[PDB]
């Protein structure tokens, strides 16, 4: 006799899987997401954003930017010592 | 989640098919009902004549 008509409706093997919650995840994850950014170190733009650029990159942990630091508060007190004298 | 979507397109036509499929072999029944009272008919009279 006829074969049932079950396998003719689908809407929960659609609905019915797992990879749906991910899928209007990444729908709007992925889609939404600028390919590339604009810059990555800019802030204290006056050129001192490039004192952050050669120094405060994610593109070396140089010791440089602490000796310039370091040699500012030498200078500080130092030049306040011959204020002082 | 797309091997899943590429197997149902498929079968959502072909159903359809072996669905038709299944009804016409069930014809070919009703017609063999004519046939089964041949078979009988014929038993019957071979029966009877071998009876004689």
């Amino acid at each position: 006799v006829s074969t049932l008509i079950p396998p003719k409706v689908v809407s929960s093997k659609n609905i019915g899987s797992a990879p749906n919650a991910k899928r209007i995840a990444n729908v709007v994850h992925f889609y939404k997401s600028l390919p590339q950014g604009p810059a990555p170190a800019i802030k204290a733009n006056t050129r001192l954003a490039r004192y952050k650029a050669k120094y405060f990159d994610g593109d070396n942990a140089s010791g440089k930017p602490l000796w310039h630091f370091a040699l500012g508060i030498i200078a500080f007190g130092y030049s306040m010592e011959y204020y002082f004298h | 989640r797309i091997d899943s979507v590429s197997q149902l397109q498929n079968v959502a036509e072909t159903t359809k098919v072996l669905f038709d499929v299944s009804k016409e072999t069930v014809e070919l029944e009703s017609e063999a009902f004519e046939l089964k009272q041949k078979v009988e008919l014929a038993h019957e009279a071979k029966a009877v004549l071998d009876s004689w």
